[PDB]
DNA sequence: TTGACTCAACATCCAAACACTGCGAGATA
C-alpha cells in the first residue's frame, strides 16, 4: 500500500534440446486454438 | 542544503542533518524551532523511499532493518 | 546456403485368448 504508492528508491549496487511430450501436446492444441481465434 | 535542509517528522516542521561524523553515517532530524529531534542512522536504512514524481505529495520513505535482537 | 548423412533419446505403432475355483495351513467351540 504505501510502499506500492511511494517508490523505493534506493541504489542497490552489483558489480538436447527438444520438450516433452506433453509440453509437444500443448502446443497443437495452443496451435490449434490461436488459429482459430486469428 | 544538501545533507541538511527542513525535513518533518511526526507532523513537526524540522531540519534534516546527515550525521556522517560517526562511523554509522546517520540522518539528523531537527526541528525548525528544535521541538522534536530525530535520528536515522542510514546504516539501518535498508532501502530509501521517494515520493516519485507521479506521487505529487512529495514524501520519501526511509526503510530500515530487521536486526536478529528486534524480529517481532 | 543447401541438404544428406549420423547420433541418441524418446515416441509411436502393432501384434492378438485357458480356464476358476480346490486345498491345506491355523485354530475351535
Amino acid at each position: 500500500y504505501d510502499s506500492e504508492e511511494f517508490e523505493d528508491v534506493t541504489d542497490g549496487n552489483e558489480v538436447r534440446n527438444v520438450c516433452s511430450n506433453e509440453e509437444r501436446k500443448r502446443r497443437k492444441y495452443f496451435h490449434m486454438l490461436y488459429l482459430v481465434c486469428l | 542544503p544538501s545533507h541538511s535542509g527542513a525535513a518533518i517528522f511526526e507532523k513537526v516542521s524540522g531540519i534534516i542533518a546527515i550525521n556522517e561524523d560517526v562511523s554509522p553515517a546517520e540522518l539528523t532530524w531537527r526541528s525548525t524551532d528544535g521541538d522534536k529531534v530525530h535520528t536515522v542512522v542510514l546504516s539501518t536504512i535498508d532501502k530509501l523511499q521517494a515520493t516519485p514524481a507521479s506521487s505529487e505529495k512529495m514524501m520519501l520513505r526511509l526503510i530500515g532493518k530487521v536486526d536478529e535482537s528486534k524480529k517481532r
